[PDB]
């Protein structure tokens, strides 16, 4: 057989950062823009807690692409983008990677 | 050869194994696998015949 070394203790290590970002602004906004129109802010140099949107009821649809949503509080980034804008009737499903 | 992609997302198995549930993670191991284990055969062929 083989003989490998386990590891003798497991280590934590993510930063005591502070700040929260404002997604509560952009989830209850006044008015929104229109999808010809779609408005794109960034937003950096605060804590995103994804768990309260995910485990909240008020959403129809929460799809994730390339990343799971329940490990979208341990993983860390560099810049994220917010785009909004309004859409009515159907072809709603059509947003989405690949298609037509 | 390690650093290469074969048609995964990341060519590293810890990125991929962190990001993703492991029902979508199965494709993308899968074909790091693949490629990993044809290239170990090339490598033990050309030694044979050395």
């Amino acid at each position: 057989s083989n003989f490998r070394v386990q590891p003798t203790e497991s280590i934590v290590r993510f930063p005591n950062i502070t700040n929260l970002c404002p997604f509560g602004e952009v989830f209850n906004a006044t008015r929104f823009a229109s999808v010809y129109a779609w408005n794109r802010k960034r937003i950096s140099n605060c804590v995103a807690d994804y768990s309260v949107l995910y485990n909240s009821a008020s959403f129809s649809t929460f799809k994730c692409y390339g990343v799971s949503p329940t490990k979208l509080n341990d993983l860390c980034f560099t810049n994220v983008y917010a785009d909004s804008f309004v859409i009515r009737g159907d072809e709603v499903r059509q947003i989405a990677p690949g298609q037509t | 050869q390690l650093s290469s992609n074969f048609g995964a997302i990341s060519s590293v198995l810890n990125d991929i194994l962190s990001r993703l549930d492991p029902p979508e993670a199965e494709v993308q191991i899968d074909r790091l696998i693949t490629g990993r284990l044809q290239s170990l055969q090339t490598y033990v062929t050309q030694q044979l015949i050395r």
